[PDB]
């Protein structure tokens, strides 16, 4: 119970780089760049309200 | 900038004089016994134009 | 967002803010900020669920 910090300097304490943080809260989506174009890994459910 | 528009927005009367809120919104080292009185000293009494008192100081 | 208005940016940092904010005085250093964060979630002797 003292003043507030972002709580992610606890998993930064826990030795967490941004990068694993990131890959522990949310879901990734992975882009491609082939042909001069840009894909994406569609996931149908995903376009729920949008 | 930040402490002021923080407080004075904040503020508007806070209601009960929510005093565990902005103290945690300030700068330095924390828990002192120092700064207390500073603040309980601004947020009545005086109102309105304590409020302009309290940033020049 | 957390991570957007997150100052520190790994380890070392975060260890010597959370002992910066538990105990402000001392400059902190690498055994204190580390034990610190240690004896509060990691430490029989200072912390038990029971």
């Amino acid at each position: 119970r003292r003043r507030k910090l972002p709580a992610t300097i606890i998993l930064r304490a826990l030795n967490y780089t941004t990068e694993q943080i990131l890959d522990l809260f949310f879901e990734k989506v992975i882009f491609e760049i082939r042909d001069n174009k840009l894909q994406m890994e569609l996931v149908p459910e995903r376009l729920r309200g949008e | 900038q930040s402490q002021l528009k923080l407080l004075v927005t904040r503020g508007k009367e806070q209601g009960y004089l929510t005093y565990a809120e902005v103290n945690d919104h300030l700068p330095e080292d924390i828990v002192d016994s120092d700064q207390i009185e500073d603040i309980i000293q601004m947020i009545n009494d005086m109102g309105i134009q304590v409020m302009e008192e309290a940033p020049d100081a | 967002e957390t991570l957007r208005v997150d100052p520190t940016n790994d380890r070392l940092s975060a260890l010597v803010e959370i002992y910066r904010m538990m105990r402000p005085g001392e400059p902190p250093t690498r055994e204190a900020a580390e034990s610190l964060f240690e004896n509060l979630f990691f430490s029989e002797d200072r912390y038990d669920l029971s």
